[PDB]
RNA sequence: GACGACCCAUUCGAACGUCUGCCCUAUCAACUUUCGAUGGUAGUCGCCGUGCCUACCAUGGUGACCACGGGUGACGGGGAAUCAGGGUUCGAUUCCGGAGAGGGAGCCUGAGAAACGGCUACCACAUCCAAGGAAGGCAGCAGGCGCGCAAAUUACCCACUCCCGACCCGGGGAGGUAGUGACGAAAAAUAACAAUACAGGACUCUUUCGAGGCCCUGUAAUUGGAAUGAGUCCACUUUAAAUCCUUUAACGAGGAUCCAUUGGAGGGCAAGUCUGGUCGCAGCAGCCGCGGUAAUUCCAGCUCCAAUAGCGUAUAUUAAAGUUGCUGCAGUUAAAAAGCUCGUAGUUGGAUCUUGUGGAGGGUUC
RNA sequence: UACCUGGUUGAUCCUGCCAGUAGCAUAUGCUUGUCUCAAAGAUUAAGCCAUGCAUGUCUAAGUACGCACGGCCGGUACAGUGAAACUGCGAAUGGCUCAUUAAAUCAGUUAUGGUUCCUUUGGUCGCUACUUGGAUAACUGUGGUAAUUC
């Protein structure tokens, strides 16, 4: 039957074609424990977004110069990374991308901004202070360690206002240790 | 998960040339057992239905189409809706009721009849089968999601529809209930009902007698009559057809048919002859193996599901295999002695008084050598008639005192006993002659639980009227007595009941009287039969007895009802009030056919 | 002997001691040897294995997960 | 099987310009049988429920068509899906506004509000002209109206100008080289310019020459030119960005420097 | 104003015709033809052109540039999977076109049907009967039997999207909502941090020994306080009425539980020349190979490896395959040049027939 | 990401295939806490189907003597709400499946100067008469058949 649905979706990684080789295995885990993440395949994601990023500027630069969707694309595309903060301002042109690395990117993740930003002790504290509804991004709680950061949105990392740390009510656990400890006198 | 069986009912079948490949093609004969039998030059080959398996190998394989899987009924663990205890009976499915039509059951006795019943009124809940912790209104009302029972049930929960049924047993409303003469009808919950009803159920008696006076044919119309007269949007009848008369099964299948229109469910269940026809609009069958489970098929039209359960045996379901349209003494057989000693008992006549009720008997000859069957409507006092012999009352003011023993079995009782049935049976002797008395009836079908050795007070009602007829035959008499023997019994056991009586009987060389209802066991039993008329509970008398087609004839003009029988099936039919039948059979004088 | 076909087949039965639950005139699921029709190591002219019996499979048999239901 | 006409129109068959979601729904208006194509008109409920926003659901567009308050060329129209189009009057006397329907120059119908002495005429092109009997001349439009005793004058691909109130021919353009026109189908839709040639052919089709505003130069079939004005000065009031089709780069660079849509 | 009708023009179409485009097969080479095959003249029939059909006449029409015949687990297209460049394989399936309502045939009504939720008959099934008769078509939505390796509830509503009628009002298993659902895709928990003892390494005082030392690992007898959702459950919000999600009061964590799995550890290919049992047996092993009394490979304990809310196996298919080769293979000896020569179609085919000065944009002439 | 590795020998260099490696889509095994999407009796049998539903419809404006309900009293055609029935329109769209079908269907491109067309929209609508005829349905009344939307 016909139906108002839609079915558009797609895979956001891909696996690798070695599946034991010792020289990628090693360097994927010192990825993973720099960054503080889960499993490879948060680290295969990240190198999916480069790979289509460079396909795409190895595609403009075949064109001629000053051809029209080489200006068009080309302009979108630059403006596009210097927004994330992944590209300087001062170089700007296609050349330049293809010289892009993975830690470029892995940098501009909320958990490491939480922590080089001196919100948190570690990286691995970091991302429990985002997944436990402590951190606000502008206005908004958030709640997603991947999330990328805009380079005007940098400067207004906080923490939450309904939080125990940021201003909030006290937790669960020092509620009823105070609780208990007045019931020490009995009657409580 | 269900058993499987490979049939060959199949016509013109050809072992001459087929060149048997249906015999070499099994795995049970590649094994080397006996499965398939076959050879040329036979007619039709034979094949076990315990060796086979449900392969299905065969039937791609004969040349001709011969060949096909059934399968057969089992123990199949799927929908489960209750348990009757921890290791006892399965009921598993079912059915849905529907407005504005009537639905009948049927099916075997014990089968899981009455059950259903008290679950759709709210009287029982459903436990799924679990014992410890059982369900209560929150898995129950989420395992029928998706179904017509989900926003069924949440209505009887919330008071917008209640129920009412009729009991399955009447003899225990004079025990449960009691209020004056008139007055146990006149405070029910409508006015108007009452007045109506009073053309259509006989209200004469109740006007005059109290509850504990009435008889089983008068309880069954109080039954009907007070169920009637109550509010409810849905109303079940529990067998609306034991100890009812063939004129008086027609008033009371109009009475319950009139209930339906107004938007209110109704179910029903009978054993009947030529009553469930009249008065269902669509029939569910039950199968199974009754003192462990049964199971509920989809809903049939009335002359299709009749089919399905008289005339043939086999559901569109693709299963069950059993009834063979066992529905009259089909193979009409006579093969017995012819002997001129007698011994003679002949008696005068009386007049006599049970209440404000005039009876009277003529003189007559009675011998040892017959059966007698009584013909007559409810209401003609014919149980006292018998009731004269073994002495109890007016003895030889009229009649004749027997001139030795005599044998009786009532048509009320209530027991009173404690401990055990088995301890009851020193009453008679067993071993001497266990078959037809024992083995072929208290013990069948398959020798089971609910019977050998229980307290009367646990027992079936319908399986309290076989030991109490099974310990009655047992001692020595000249004559035995006996009313309402088909009470509460199915159309099996029913012609089991007469095949025990009258191949006993016609054997050791002695005598009954005989009262029923049932068709069926009167044109069996007889050879020479009494007839009543009059006016019932005012006057009334017993005619001279007669020659079965000088008697029979008689009763079926005064009933003004006439019969039809079926060449492929000896299914017994009613004619409707008016038809060219009907006339061609009252201007000939002829009320039944091929005898 | 399967059903669909009423032919005849050969199959070998896996790890130590299977044969034991398999019992005779009942149904397997069987499945192929790896190699796409041809034979596999050392087993002469053996193209099947069996996988499921009596609809309870090898592997939950062999780690006592289940049991043949009688 | 197909045994008679089709009834219904599924949403992604719908024509592309009337710019309907995806999600709500499988079905879309199917178009009134009336005087413009299927694939060129805009059903009413479209205007009231997904441009002027005026309802929310089309029972609320429904209960305003039978109060009698739209209007279509100065008629009273209570059809929900009528066919409206290009050159149409749409009046609202409750509310007080007029709009015409004219293409924006990414090929779609603009709301354009006028003022209420430019609703009373419209501009027409003509598709045909015949004798009947008693040697009566006519004349037929691109919007099914029929006139008698047209002007002599008056041929074929001429643009001619009628009062509303009495549907009769007031005044005339000719088909000839430096008169204004609009571009009414093919990749070209909703451009403006000036005739400057035409070149044809005997059997199949003439094709037309026009010059842009800005110097640009086009072309297009002779079926897709409706002449709008007697040399440099149109007959009608023009929408926003009057015909100029700038590129896609133009366009990013006036949305940067004039910082609107909120910036 | 409403309704109605003959004729023009519109709109929605329908029907017939033009040009170019197709998978395998020669163990299919000749085919069609008053039993209309190709064409001409007059007519009949039809909404209209026409061998559409009839009478008379002529002897034509197609094929190696593959006709005619046979096969197809063949409905066509937009499209989908894989892919350096070139390709190979798939497309019953939500949009568009076609065909059909058990199998064949005939026909009424109407603007429109050779209609099947219309009718008549034969052929195959099959229901009721008082044996005279009467009634039938789920490849619509749910539900059942049979088949098989293989596929969900006989639930609620016209509120949304649109359609039909005489209509602002009635109707809709079209369509929407909830149930089942590890087909498949996106996000993302299962422990964070201090103190203490032992441990690594910088650096300083000192010939060396030893001490001070500041930043990181573990893990045990075991210490300490703080944070939180998974669950339970009241209220608002949600919607036709509800559920779910989001919001918010009250309970909710010390680890021996609020306990992560599926496959492996000789090589290819990450990870034990540990300890007990069996003895060419039981078994393992895609492939090469392990086991015959001191097994790195079987059966088990411990330890370790890989991916992770997922992982293993059977079978079709793309890449790897420059192992089908157009780009781009090979034929002395590994598989393979007709014994030799002529020759029609097909593919391929030698040389030749009007230039430099001047100006613009740009160079130092084109 | 334009890629290879194990296996013919006492050892070497080749030919050549078998086995490994990654994706995709059907079945199947073991395992499972939260949350947003959502394919699903095509493959075999276009095999056979119990029961319920899936197509109807009225305005100020074709025909109102239904005591069916009703008013301030009366028919001045005749009030007013209005079941049933007659008349008009729709039921040829939608939904389901993939059996047949190889110059056929289908796609792009063109043509009716070789045809038909409910409805919508615009033209056109002047070579006993102050109003004719008879006859059916709803309704009332009497029936036939085991049985039907007879
Ligand atoms: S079943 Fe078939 S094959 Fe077997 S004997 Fe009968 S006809 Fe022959
Ligand atoms: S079904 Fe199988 S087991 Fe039964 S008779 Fe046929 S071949 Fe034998």
């Amino acid at each position: 039957m016909p139906v108002a649905r839609s079915w558009v979706c797609r895979k956001t990684y891909v696996t690798p074609r070695r599946p034991f080789e010792k020289s990628r295995l090693d360097q994927e885990l010192k990825l993973i424990g720099e960054y503080g993440l889960r499993n490879k395949r948060e680290v295969w994601r990240v190198k999916f977004t480069l790979a289509k990023i460079r396909k795409a500027a190895r595609e403009l630069l075949t064109l001629d110069e000053k051809d029209p969707r080489r200006l068009f694309e080309g302009n979108a595309l630059l403006r596009r990374l210097v927004r994330i903060g992944v590209l300087d301002e001062g170089k700007m042109k296609l050349d330049y991308i293809l010289g892009l690395k993975i830690e470029d990117f892995l940098e501009r993740r909320l958990q490491t901004q939480v922590f080089k930003l001196g919100l948190a002790k570690s990286i691995h504290h970091a991302r429990v202070l985002i997944r436990q509804r402590h951190i606000r991004v502008r206005k908004q709680v958030v709640n997603i360690p991947s999330f990328i950061v805009r380079l005007d949105s940098q400067k207004h990392i906080d923490f939450s206002l309904r939080s125990p740390y940021g201003g909030g009510r006290p937790g669960r656990v020092k509620r009823k240790n105070a609780k208990k400890g007045q019931g020490g006198a009995g009657a409580g | 998960k269900l058993t499987r069986i490979a049939i060959v009912n199949h016509d013109k079948c050809k072992p001459k040339k087929c060149r048997q490949e249906c015999k070499k093609s099994c795995p049970v004969v590649r094994m080397g057992k006996l499965c398939i039998e076959v050879t040329p030059q036979s007619k039709i080959a034979w094949i076990s239905e315990t060796l086979c398996i449900g392969c299905g190998i065969c039937i791609k394989k004969c040349p001709f189409g011969a060949l096909s899987i059934v399968n057969l009924p089992s123990n199949l663990e799927k929908e489960t809706t209750h348990r009757y205890c921890a290791n006892a009976f399965k009921l598993h499915r079912l059915p849905i009721p529907r407005p504005g039509e009537v639905l009948g059951l049927v099916g075997t006795n014990g089968i899981g009849k009455s059950t259903a019943l008290k679950i759709l009124a709210g009287k029982q809940k459903p436990n799924l089968g679990k014992y410890d912790d059982p369900p209560d209104w929150q898995e129950i009302l989420t395992y029928f999601r998706g179904s017509e029972l989900q926003n069924y049930f949440t209505k009887i929960l919330e008071d917008d529809l209640k129920a009412i049924i009729k009991p399955q047993y009447v003899d225990q409303i004079p025990k449960a209930a009691k209020g004056t003469v008139g007055s146990i009808l006149d405070r029910k919950d409508e006015t108007k009902t009452q007045a109506i009803v009073c053309q259509q159920l006989d209200l004469t008696h109740l006007k005059e007698r109290n509850v504990e006076d009435l008889s089983g044919g008068e309880l069954q119309r109080f039954a009907c009559a007070v169920v009637c007269i109550q509010k409810a949007d849905i109303f079940m009848f529990d067998e609306p057809s034991s100890y009812l008369d063939v004129k008086q099964r027609l008033k009371a299948a109009i009475t319950i048919r009139s209930l339906i229109n107004p938007d209110r469910y109704i179910i029903v269940v009978e054993h009947d002859l030529s009553v469930l026809d009249y008065l269902s609009d669509f029939i569910c069958c039950l199968y199974g193996v009754p003192s462990a489970y049964g199971v509920v098929t989809m809903p049939f039209s009335v002359r299709e599901g009749i089919n399905i359960f008289l005339d043939g045996y086999v559901p569109t379901e693709n299963l069950r295999f059993r009834d063979a349209s066992l529905v009259f003494k089909v193979a009409e057989t006579a093969n017995e002695e012819e002997v001129k000693k007698m011994c003679m008992y002949k008696y005068p006549g009386m007049k006599k008084k049970m209440g404000e009720f005039e009876l009277a008997i003529v003189a007559g000859e009675f011998t040892d050598s017959e059966i007698m069957v009584m013909l007559g409507e409810n209401g003609t006092g014919k149980t006292t008639f018998i009731r004269m012999l073994a002495g109890r009352l007016k003895p030889d003011e009229g009649g004749e005192v027997p001139v030795l023993n005599v044998s009786y079995k009532p048509q009320k009782i209530s027991p009173k006993s404690t401990g055990s049935v088995r301890q009851l049976l020193h009453e008679k002797i067993r071993d001497a002659y266990t078959h037809p008395q024992f083995v072929t009836d208290v013990m069948k079908p398959l020798q089971i639980e609910n019977i050998i050795d229980q307290e009367v007070q646990t027992l079936s009602g319908g399986e309290l009227q076989r030991v109490a007829l099974a310990l009655c035959l047992g001692k020595p008499a000249d004559v035995y007595l006996i009313d309402e023997p088909s009470a509460y019994l199915d159309s099996e056991q029913r012609l089991m009941a007469a095949r025990v009586v009258k191949r006993f009987i016609l054997h050791a060389k002695k005598t009954a009287f005989v009262v029923e209802h049932d068709f069926i066991m009167a044109t069996y039993l007889a050879d020479r039969v009494i007839v009543f008329d009059g006016i019932p509970s005012k006057n009334t008398v017993a005619n001279s007895p007669q020659t079965l087609l000088a008697g029979m004839n008689k009763f079926l003009s005064q009933l003004e009802i006439t019969f039809r029988r079926d060449p492929n099936n000896y299914r017994p039919r009613i004619n409707k009030l008016n038809s060219i039948k009907d006339v061609e059979q009252k201007k000939s004088g002829n009320y039944f056919f091929l005898d | 002997q399967l059903i669909k076909n009423g032919k005849k087949i050969t199959a070998f039965v896996p790890n130590d001691g299977c044969l034991n639950f398999i019992e005779e005139n009942d149904e397997v699921l069987v499945a192929g040897f790896g190699r796409k029709g041809h034979a596999v190591g050392d087993i002469p002219g053996v193209r099947f294995k069996v996988v499921k019996v009596a609809n309870v499979s090898l592997l939950a048999l062999y780690k006592g997960k289940k049991e043949r239901p009688r | 099987m197909a045994r008679g006409p089709k009834k219904h129109l599924k949403r992604v068959a719908a024509p592309k310009h009337w710019m309907l979601d995806k999600l709500t729904s499988v079905f879309a208006p199917r178009p009134s049988t009336g005087p413009h194509k299927l694939r060129e008109c805009l059903p009413l409920i479209i205007f009231l429920r997904n441009k002027l926003k005026y309802a929310l659901t089309g029972d609320e567009v429904k209960k305003i068509c039978m109060q009698r308050f739209i209007k279509i060329d100065g008629k009273v129209r209570a059809d929900i899906t009528y066919p409206a189009g290009f050159m149409d009057v749409i009046s609202i006397d409750k509310t007080g506004e007029n709009f015409r329907l004219i293409y924006d120059t990414k090929g779609r119908f603009a709301v354009h509000r006028i003022t209420p002495e430019e609703a009373k005429y419209k501009l027409c092109k003509v598709r045909k002209i015949f004798v009947g009997t008693k040697g009566i001349p006519h004349l037929v439009t691109h919007d099914a109206r029929t006139i008698r005793y047209p002007d002599p004058l008056i041929k074929m691909n001429d643009t001619i100008q009628i009062d509303l109130e009495t549907g009769k021919i007031t005044d005339f353009i000719k088909f000839d080289t430096g008169n204004l026109c609009m571009v009414t189908g093919g990749a070209n839709l909703g451009r403006i310019g000036v005739i400057t040639n035409r070149e044809r052919h005997p059997g199949s089709f003439d094709v037309v020459h026009v010059k842009d505003a800005n110097g640009n130069s086009f072309a297009t079939r002779l079926s897709n030119i409706f002449v709008i004005g007697k040399g440099n000065k149109p007959w009608i009031s023009l929408p926003r960005g009057k015909g100029i089709r700038l590129t896609i780069a133009e366009e990013r660079d006036k949305r940067l420097a004039a910082k609107q849509s909120s910036g």
